[PDB]
This record gives structure tokens, C-alpha cells and sequence, in this order.
């Protein structure tokens, strides 16, 4: 640990942008600013800058009780199991990409190793061209991130000709030494492209999305008599108890198989879409008709409907990465759908309330709902993605 | 002569070929459209030249923006207003504005959209071919 | 495919009752972590490790033989021979010349 | 049988793929343009199979050249040598505004992108068509 | 067809199949990755076989140097 700090806060090599990360993130904590010319910086510091790098909801092992606790009780117990994932971490953040290629090779975690190096050289250039530094210095940054996004691709191509099955273990197994993240969710975050569009990442992604089936024969048509018809699904083949089991935190028969089916993402979207097509047609049966002065039956269930994707979309607000409130809101208004889908709820409101008042509010309700209407045919696209 | 104009002329004279292709594969689909809408919409009829003229006539104007409005759907079998008794209905009228559909979006969207591929990936071979073919001819000329 | 695992078993109108469960659940669990993971066993880790490891070297083993294969590194390496043997030949040359001369030298003698 | 004909043929027969994505994508804007104008224009109306022809009547004939002109605004809520012009439906000026979003999405942009994926795929299916032909003149 | 003309179809297509096989292994032959291929083995080989020529010259001139000596 004391030799790694000393690693840390050494003033040879090349120039670096690791100050301005700690300076940074010890104005985001105690809101103090600039740092004195004597800081040592500790691996507590390091950790948090790794934090701001890294986003979402990443953990760094430096950062837990567990390291926070030694680190007092200190300053082969001080000894890292895993070294080369710590000289990986270090090479990058003092931008030495030729060390930094050298300690890919040796150790292990490659695969993480190249992804966590993709992401975080790609923030810390997003970084340099936010505090308007070099712009050299993010032009190198941005290029040893492709690099290292370059490497996990080669990777990935040559785990598939190996051994297809063990890629996809390799491709999701839980990375305890990276937060209990996953390579697939990696390469996500960084946002590495050429990786998620590889041919194994996509068969791997077409496993996720039949789950606990085998099927994969006149794909769609097998799910839609499922959900029409329940005595259909007991008639399908349905996949081994530990063939692959994805799973989130770790008459029998009869109902074991409903309950595999009826939580298969590809079985949830078909019912999704058929409940989207239904509420289409329903919406268009109201506005077609003419209307009394309360509403119709048909007319219920369409308002029901948007009451209940309104709280399905303020739960996904909830049920997000941030802690802030602020934050959960900015987060979930990047996504354009939910922008025009939280717009068109809030004018099926008011259009609505002015319906259920009398004339000439109600010929006002009316046109909002034919402006609406133009809409849920524009989302339409939505199931066509 | 024209070191511009010249070529452009080979050049039209080199998509003759595409548009008679064109005009074979039009010529089916219009010719079907005519026949079908002419025997549909006027069931009684004399043997005269006239039926070969209306299963030419409004078809081919069809392509050009001209869909002739007001007898897509002519309204019949009701009265509308003095009370004015409209003709009854010919057995199968409402199959023509359907074919009526599928056939405008053959034509306009299939085979003009396919012509304009045609003539497009044609396009730089007939232009080298046809101003070597405008030097050559200067001679000639 | 992560938002439609996430998302409530029941459609829009039913979610009611789906999200009915949620908040019960929320008021029973309580009154009593996204991703889809492997959670692989610590030996079929290994196995997984040194897979890993198998790939890794034949990477870089591959791009050092595709590199020396590359027909403009076999015409790099043969000029620095080609440069060692010609000074080489030419030191033989002058040797040998200097040989001749002493063979003849001898013979006369003789 | 023509070696110029039948190429051309299973041409057409490959590109009637595109032609049914254009036709999707088309019918969603068109079945929403349609609703929107007959559910404003026609406040009053009895549950009949009229609604749904009148979703597609005049939409689709919007694609090929005829706009109604008489039809986008009619003059209506004033006097005009004299009769009384019927009063005017809320809402009935929203009618030009989505007729010219459609008329624009329709006529601009989704038929020109079949014209780019016609364009953009023609070398392809046109040598695996002379290809298929010169297999297929066995059989024949 | 006849037995006979069984026979020349037969001898043309053998003709064909060596014509086939020793073009290609010519257009192998003839390539440059092939070419420079085969220049580089073989000057390694003659780079080896000079550096030995080179110490049997040197001592060979000492020999006879000390055997101009003798005399
Ligand atoms: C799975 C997906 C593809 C479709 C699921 C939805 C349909 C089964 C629904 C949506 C629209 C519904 C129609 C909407 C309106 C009406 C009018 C309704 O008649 C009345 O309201 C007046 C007479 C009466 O009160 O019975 C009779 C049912 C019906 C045809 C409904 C029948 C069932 C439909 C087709
Ligand atoms: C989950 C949603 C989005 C789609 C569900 C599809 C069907 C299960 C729904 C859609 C349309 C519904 C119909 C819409 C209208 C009517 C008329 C309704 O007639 C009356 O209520 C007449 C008596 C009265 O006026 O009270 C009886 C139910 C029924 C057939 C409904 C039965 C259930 C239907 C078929
Ligand atoms: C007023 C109405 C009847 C319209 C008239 C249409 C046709 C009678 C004209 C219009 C354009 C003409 C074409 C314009 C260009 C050419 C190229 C030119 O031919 C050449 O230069 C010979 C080399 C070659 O064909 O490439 C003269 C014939 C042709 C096919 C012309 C043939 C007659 C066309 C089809
Ligand atoms: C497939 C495409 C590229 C070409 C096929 C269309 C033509 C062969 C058609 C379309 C319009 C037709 C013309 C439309 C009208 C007439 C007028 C007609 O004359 C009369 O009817 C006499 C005067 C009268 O009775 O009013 C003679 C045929 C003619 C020239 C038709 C000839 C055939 C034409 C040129
Ligand atoms: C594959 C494609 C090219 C076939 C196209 C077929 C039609 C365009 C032709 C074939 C037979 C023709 C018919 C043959 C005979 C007659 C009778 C003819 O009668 C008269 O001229 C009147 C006789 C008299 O009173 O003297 C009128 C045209 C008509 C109906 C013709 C109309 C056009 C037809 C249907
Ligand atoms: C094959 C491609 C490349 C060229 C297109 C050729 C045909 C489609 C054209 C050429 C001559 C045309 C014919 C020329 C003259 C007449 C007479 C015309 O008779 C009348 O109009 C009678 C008067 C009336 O009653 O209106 C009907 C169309 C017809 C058969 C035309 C039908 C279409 C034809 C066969
Ligand atoms: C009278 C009105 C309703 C117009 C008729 C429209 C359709 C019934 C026709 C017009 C163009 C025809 C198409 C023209 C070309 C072909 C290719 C041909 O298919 C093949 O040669 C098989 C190989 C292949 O599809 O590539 C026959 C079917 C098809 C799609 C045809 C199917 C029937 C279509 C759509
Ligand atoms: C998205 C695009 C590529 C295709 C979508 C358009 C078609 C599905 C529409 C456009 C015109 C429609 C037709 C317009 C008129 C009629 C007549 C109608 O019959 C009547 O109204 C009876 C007679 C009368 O009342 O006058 C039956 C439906 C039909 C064929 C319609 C069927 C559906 C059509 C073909
Ligand atoms: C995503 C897209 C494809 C959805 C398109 C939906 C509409 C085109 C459909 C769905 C429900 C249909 C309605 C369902 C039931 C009826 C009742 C029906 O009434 C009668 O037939 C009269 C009853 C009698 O007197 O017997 C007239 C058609 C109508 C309004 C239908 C019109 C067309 C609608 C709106
Ligand atoms: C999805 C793509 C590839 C093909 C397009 C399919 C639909 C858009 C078509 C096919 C069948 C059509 C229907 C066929 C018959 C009718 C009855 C028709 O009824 C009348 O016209 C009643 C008479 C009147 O009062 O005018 C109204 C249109 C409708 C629902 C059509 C609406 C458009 C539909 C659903």
C-alpha cells in the first residue's frame, strides 16, 4: 500500500492531469478548493477520483470500509491479491499508455481490465476539454481510449474462435474486483460500440432476451399463442434448470413452466406490445365516435391506461442510479422518448380535465385528443425498434 | 456539336433501352388495371373500339398526378339532394378504388423509383462511353 | 433487453395491480443490484481465468507472426543482412587476395 | 425467358421487401394523419365502417399528386353571396397544419429514402438476379 | 456416349486436372509473398554459410601465413 502511494505521488515522468481529478473531487466533498503544493495524495483520494470517472453506481475497492478500515489501522494483510489490476489502474490515470499496455498483458481480468481503461480514458478526456486544458492532452486521451477499446474487441474475436460457450462466461461472470460489474455491462458504459455489435455479444444478448426457453424456431408467432392462449405454453420446450441462469440476486411442474414463461423479456414484450395495440385501437374508437357528456367504457380503459404508464414512468424516475432527486429527473430527460412521453401524458391530462367539464371546454378536450392521437401512432415506432 | 449538349443527347438516346423495359412492365400493369376497371364498372356493353380506348385513357394519366378524383369512389344507391335519386351500384364498385390503390402504388412507387435506379446506376458507364463516342463522331461531323 | 427484464410482469392497465405488489412488498419486506450476472462458482472461475489467459497469448503470439509474415518486414530484414554479408564478402575478398599472393610467394621458394 | 426481362423481373421481386418496410412506415403516418383529420372534421359522429374508409380515403391519394384543394380550407363561419356557410368545427385550422407535416414526411422524406435504398441496393440484387436467371434458364 | 469416346472424355479430363493443379501450384510459385518468401529463407541460409566461409578464410590466411613463415 505505502509503495503504491509512492507511485502515486511521484513528480517524474511525463506530465499528467491527475491533480486537476483530486483538486476536483475534494471541492465536490467538502465544498478547501485548490489543494496545497504538499498534498499527499492517499488512495482514498484516488478512489473517489476513480468514483467521478467511472459514473453510475461503481464502487472502488479502495472507497469501502473494508480498505477505509486497514488504511487507519495502517497509516500480507498490505499486500494486493490482484497487483497488476492496481498498476493498470495507475498507468492510466498518469496517462502512460506504454505501461499502461504492458500491464495488460500480464495479470489477468484482461477483458475488464481493457474496458476499465476505455472508460476511464474516455472521461478523463471529456474531463480535459471540460476544464479547458490541452487540447492535445485530450486528443491523446481520446486515442488511448480507442486503443484500449481496440483491445477488447481483438479479445472478444478471439475468445469466439476458441470457444464459443466460454465467451459468454467470460462476457458476464461477476467481476468482484470491479465493483460486482460485468463485461457486458462495461462495455456499456463506456459506450464501446464495436464491442455490444459483435456477433457474440449479440447471440448473448438474443440468450438474455428468450430466458428461460429454448424455442428459437418461427420466432414470435410461439409467444403470441402463449399469451392468447395459456394451454399453449405447457406445449413448448422449455430450457435445463442451470443452462445459463441469469439471474439477479441469488402441478409444481405446471406451474414452474408458467411462471419461466410469463417472465421472459420476449414474452413480456410481446404482452406489452399486444396491450399497446389494444389501448391504439381503443383510442381510436373514442375519438372516431362521438362522446356523451361522461365518458364510455372504451373510454375508461384509455384513460386508465395513461394513468398507469404515468406511474410506471414516475417509477422508473425513482428506480434509477443517482441519489438525487435532480439528479434521477436529469438522467431519465436524456432519453428524447421519455421527453415527448412525459409531454403527451401531461396533455392527455388537460385534455381530459377540460372533457369532463361542459361545451365548449369538451370540444376543446376533443382536439387535444386528436392532437395525442397523432403521437401514440409516431411512438408506434417504438415496437418497430 | 456542342461539347456539353452532345454527349447529353448520346446519353438519352442510351436510356431508350431502360425506359422501353419500363414501358413493357407499365404496360402490363396498366393494361391489367384498365381492363379489370373497364369490365367492372360498366358491365353492359357493346362490342366497340371505345372499350380499348378506356382501358388506356385514365390509367395512363394516372402516373402524372392525375388520379381523377371524382370517380375514385362516385357515390351511388341513396338519395342526396330538389331529392336527386342516384344510379344504383354496379356489383364489385368498391373492388376498384382497391386495385385502384395497389396499382398507383405499384406504378409510382415501384417502377419509377426502379427507373430512377436503373438510369442512375447506368449512369457513369453511358457518360464515359458516350463522350468517347462524341470525340470519335467529331471527325464526322 | 434490460428494460423490458425490469419492467413489471403485467401490462400498463394491469401494472396497477403489479404495482400494487411493489409498494405492499415495500411496506412488508421493509417493516419485516440491476444487471443480468453469472455468479460463477470459484472453480468453473479458474477454468474461465485460464481460458483467458489461452486467448490473450495467442493474440499477441498471432500479431507478432502476422507482422513477421508482413512481405514489407520480410524486405526490411533482408537489407540489414544483405548490407553484413557485403562487407563481409568484400573482407573475403581482400583476404583471399592476400592469400593468393602468399601461396605464390611460397611456391616460388619451393 | 429475355435475358433482359427476366432479371428485370426478379428484380422487382427483390425489392418488393423495401417496398413493404415503405409501405409500414407509411401506413403508420398515414392512419395517423387520417384519424386526426376525421376526428376533428367530424365531431358527431354514429359508430359506422365509414369512419374507417374515410381514415384512408383521402390520405392515401394525398401520395400521388391530388391534395383536394377543395377540401384543405374550405371557407366557412361567415356569410358569402347570400348563405351561411355551416359553423366552423374546433379545432378545423389544426387540419392544414398536420396536412402539411403529412404532405411534407410523406412525399419529401419517405419517398425519397425508398428512392436511396432502391439506389443503394440495386448492384447487389441486380448481379444475384442475372445470376439466379442464368441458374434458373435450366429449369426452364 | 460410346465406350471410345468414354475413353477421350476421360483422358481430356485428366489433362484438365493436371493443367489445374500444376497452373495453380505455378501461380503459388510465382507470387510475391512466395518469391520474397523464399529469397529471405535463403539468404538467411547464406548468411550462416558466409559467416562459416569468413572463419575458415581467417584461419586458413593464418595457416598459411605461419606455413610462409616455415619456409
Ligand atoms: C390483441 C390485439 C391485437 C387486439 C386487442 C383489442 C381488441 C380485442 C379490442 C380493441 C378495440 C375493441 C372494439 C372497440 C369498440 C367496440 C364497440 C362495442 O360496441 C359498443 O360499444 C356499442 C354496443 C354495445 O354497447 O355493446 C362492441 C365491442 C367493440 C367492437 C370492441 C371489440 C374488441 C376490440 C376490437
Ligand atoms: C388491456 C387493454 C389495452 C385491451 C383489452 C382488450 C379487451 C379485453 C377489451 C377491449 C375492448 C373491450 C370492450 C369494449 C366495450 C364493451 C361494451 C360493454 O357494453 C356495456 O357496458 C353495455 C352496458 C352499459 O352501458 O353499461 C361491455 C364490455 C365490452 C364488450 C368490452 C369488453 C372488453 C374488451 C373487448
Ligand atoms: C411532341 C411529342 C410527340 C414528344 C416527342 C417524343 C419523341 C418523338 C422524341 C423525344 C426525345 C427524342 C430522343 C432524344 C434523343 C435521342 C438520341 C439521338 O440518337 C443519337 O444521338 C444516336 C446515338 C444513341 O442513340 O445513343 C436521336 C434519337 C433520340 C433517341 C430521340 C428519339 C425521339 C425522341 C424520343
Ligand atoms: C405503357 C405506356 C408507356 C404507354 C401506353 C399508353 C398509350 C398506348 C395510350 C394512352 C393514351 C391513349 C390515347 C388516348 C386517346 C385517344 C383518342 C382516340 O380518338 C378518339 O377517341 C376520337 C375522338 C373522340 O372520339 O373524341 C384515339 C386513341 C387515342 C389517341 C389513345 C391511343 C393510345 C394511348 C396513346
Ligand atoms: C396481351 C395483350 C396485348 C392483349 C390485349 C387484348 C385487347 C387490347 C384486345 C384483344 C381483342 C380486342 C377486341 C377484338 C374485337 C373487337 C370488336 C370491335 O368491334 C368493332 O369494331 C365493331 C364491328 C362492326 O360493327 O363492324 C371493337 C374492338 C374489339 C372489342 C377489340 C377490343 C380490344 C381487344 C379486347
Ligand atoms: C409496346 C409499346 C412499346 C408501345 C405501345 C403500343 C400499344 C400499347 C398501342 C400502339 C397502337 C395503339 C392503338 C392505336 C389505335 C387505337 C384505336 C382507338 O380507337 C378509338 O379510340 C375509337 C374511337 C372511340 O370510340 O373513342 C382505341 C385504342 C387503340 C386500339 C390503341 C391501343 C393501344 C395501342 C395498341
Ligand atoms: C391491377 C392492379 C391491382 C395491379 C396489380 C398489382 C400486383 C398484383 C402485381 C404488380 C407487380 C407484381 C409483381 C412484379 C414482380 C414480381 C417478381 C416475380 O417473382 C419472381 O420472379 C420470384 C423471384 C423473386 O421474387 O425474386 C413475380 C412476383 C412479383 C413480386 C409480382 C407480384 C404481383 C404484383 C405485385
Ligand atoms: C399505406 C398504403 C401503402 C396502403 C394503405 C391504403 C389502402 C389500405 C386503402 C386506401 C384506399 C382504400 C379503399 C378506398 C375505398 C374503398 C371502397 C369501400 O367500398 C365502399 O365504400 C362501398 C361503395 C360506396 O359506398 O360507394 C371499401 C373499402 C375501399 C376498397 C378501401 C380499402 C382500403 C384502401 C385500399
Ligand atoms: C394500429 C392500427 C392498425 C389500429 C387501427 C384501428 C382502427 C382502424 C379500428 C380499430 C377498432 C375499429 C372500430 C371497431 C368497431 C366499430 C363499430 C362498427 O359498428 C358497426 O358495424 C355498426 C353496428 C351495427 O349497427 O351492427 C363500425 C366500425 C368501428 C367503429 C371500427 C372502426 C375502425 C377501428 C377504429
Ligand atoms: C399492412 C399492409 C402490408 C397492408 C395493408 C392492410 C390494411 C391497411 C387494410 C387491409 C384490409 C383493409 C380493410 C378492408 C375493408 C374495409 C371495410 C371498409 O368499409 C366500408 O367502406 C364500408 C362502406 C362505407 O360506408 O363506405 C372500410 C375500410 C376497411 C376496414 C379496410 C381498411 C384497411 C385494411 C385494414
Amino acid at each position: 500500500i505505502s509503495r503504491l502511494e509512492e507511485l502515486y505521488n511521484t513528480r517524474h515522468g511525463p506530465s499528467n492531469t491527475l491533480y486537476h481529478l483530486v483538486r476536483d473531487v475534494k471541492k465536490r466533498e467538502y465544498p478547501k478548493g485548490n489543494l496545497p503544493p504538499d498534498y499527499r495524495i492517499s488512495l482514498i483520494d484516488i478512489g473517489l477520483v476513480i468514483e467521478y470517472l467511472m459514473g453510475g453506481a461503481y464502487r472502488c475497492n479502495y472507497t469501502r470500509k473494508r480498505f477505509r478500515t486497514l488504511y487507519h489501522n495502517l497509516f500480507e494483510i498490505n499486500h494486493f491479491p490482484f497487483p497488476f489490476h492496481e498498476l493498470m489502474v495507475w498507468a492510466v490515470l498518469m496517462k502512460r499508455q506504454k505501461m499502461a499496455l504492458f500491464f495488460w498483458q500480464h495479470g489477468e481480468e484482461a477483458m475488464a481490465k481493457a474496458l476499465v481503461a476505455c472508460k476511464l480514458c474516455k472521461a478523463m478526456a471529456h474531463e480535459a476539454s471540460e476544464n479547458d486544458m490541452v487540447d492535445d492532452i485530450s486528443q491523446e486521451l481520446n486515442h488511448n481510449s480507442r486503443d484500449f477499446g481496440q483491445l477488447a474487441v481483438e479479445l472478444l474475436d478471439q475468445s469466439y474462435k476458441q470457444d464459443e460457450q466460454l465467451a459468454m462466461k467470460l462476457l458476464t461472470y461477476e467481476l468482484k474486483n470491479w465493483s460486482n460489474a460485468t463485461c457486458l455491462q462495461l462495455a456499456v458504459a463506456a459506450k464501446h460500440r464495436d464491442f455490444i455489435a459483435h456477433t457474440c455479444s449479440q447471440m448473448l444478448l438474443t440468450d438474455m432476451w428468450m430466458g428461460r426457453l429454448r424455442m428459437r424456431k418461427n420466432s414470435g408467432l410461439k409467444v403470441i399463442l402463449g399469451i392468447l392462449l395459456p394451454p399453449s405454453i405447457l406445449s413448448l420446450e422449455f430450457k435445463n434448470k442451470d443452462d445459463m441462469p441469469y439471474m439477479t440476486q441469488a402441478l409444481i411442474p405446471l406451474g414452474r413452466k408458467i411462471y419461466e414463461f410469463y417472465n421472459a423479456p420476449i414474452v413480456k414484450f410481446w404482452f406489452y406490445t399486444l396491450a399497446y395495440i389494444g389501448y391504439l385501437m381503443l383510442f381510436n374508437y373514442i375519438v372516431l365516435v362521438k362522446m356523451e357528456r361522461w365518458p364510455s367504457t372504451q373510454e375508461w380503459i384509455v384513460i386508465s391506461y395513461i394513468f398507469t404508464l404515468g406511474i410506471e414512468k414516475m417509477r422508473e424516475i425513482l428506480m434509477s442510479e443517482p441519489g438525487k432527486l435532480l439528479q434521477k429527473v436529469k438522467v431519465w430527460l436524456q432519453e428524447y422518448w421519455n421527453v415527448t412521453d412525459l409531454i403527451a401524458i401531461l396533455l392527455f391530462s388537460v385534455g381530459m380535465i377540460l372533457r369532463l367539464q361542459d361545451q365548449p371546454f369538451r370540444s376543446d378536450g376533443r382536439v387535444i385528443y386528436c392532437v395525442n392521437i397523432i403521437y401514440w401512432y409516431i411512438r408506434l415506432l417504438d415496437i418497430f425498434g | 456539336v456542342n461539347k456539353y449538349l452532345g454527349p447529353y443527347v448520346m446519353m438519352i438516346g442510351k436510356m431508350m433501352i431502360d425506359m422501353m423495359y419500363f414501358v413493357i412492365i407499365m404496360l402490363v400493369v396498366l393494361m391489367s388495371f384498365g381492363v379489370a376497371r373497364q369490365a367492372i364498372l360498366f358491365p353492359n356493353e357493346e362490342p366497340s373500339w371505345k372499350l380499348a380506348k378506356n382501358i388506356f385513357y385514365m390509367p395512363y394519366w394516372m402516373i402524372y398526378g392525375e388520379v381523377f378524383a371524382d370517380q375514385i369512389d362516385p357515390p351511388c344507391g341513396q338519395n342526396e339532394t330538389k331529392i336527386i335519386q342516384l344510379p344504383p351500384c354496379k356489383t364489385g364498385a368498391w373492388i376498384v378504388p382497391a386495385i385502384m390503390a395497389c396499382y398507383l402504388l405499384v406504378a409510382n412507387i415501384l417502377l419509377v423509383n426502379l427507373l430512377i435506379a436503373v438510369f442512375n446506376n447506368t449512369f457513369f458507364e453511358v457518360k464515359s462511353i458516350s463522350n468517347q463516342v462524341w470525340k470519335f463522331q467529331r471527325y464526322q461531323l | 433487453i434490460m428494460t423490458f427484464h425490469e419492467r413489471p410482469v403485467l401490462p400498463p392497465p394491469l401494472i396497477i395491480f403489479s404495482h400494487m405488489t411493489m409498494i405492499f412488498q415495500h411496506l412488508c419486506c421493509r417493516w419485516r443490484d440491476y444487471g443480468l450476472k453469472l455468479f460463477i462458482t470459484d472453480d468453473e472461475l479458474k477454468k474461465v481465468h485460464d481460458f483467458e489467459e489461452q486467448c490473450i497469448e495467442e493474440y499477441f503470439r498471432e500479431k507478432d507472426d502476422r507482422f513477421n509474415s508482413s512481405n514489407d518486414e520480410r524486405i526490411r530484414v533482408t537489407s540489414e543482412r544483405v548490407e553484413n554479408m557485403s562487407m563481409r564478402l568484400e573482407e573475403v575478398n581482400e583476404r583471399e587476395h592476400s592469400m593468393k599472393a602468399s601461396l605464390q610467394t611460397v611456391d616460388i621458394r619451393l
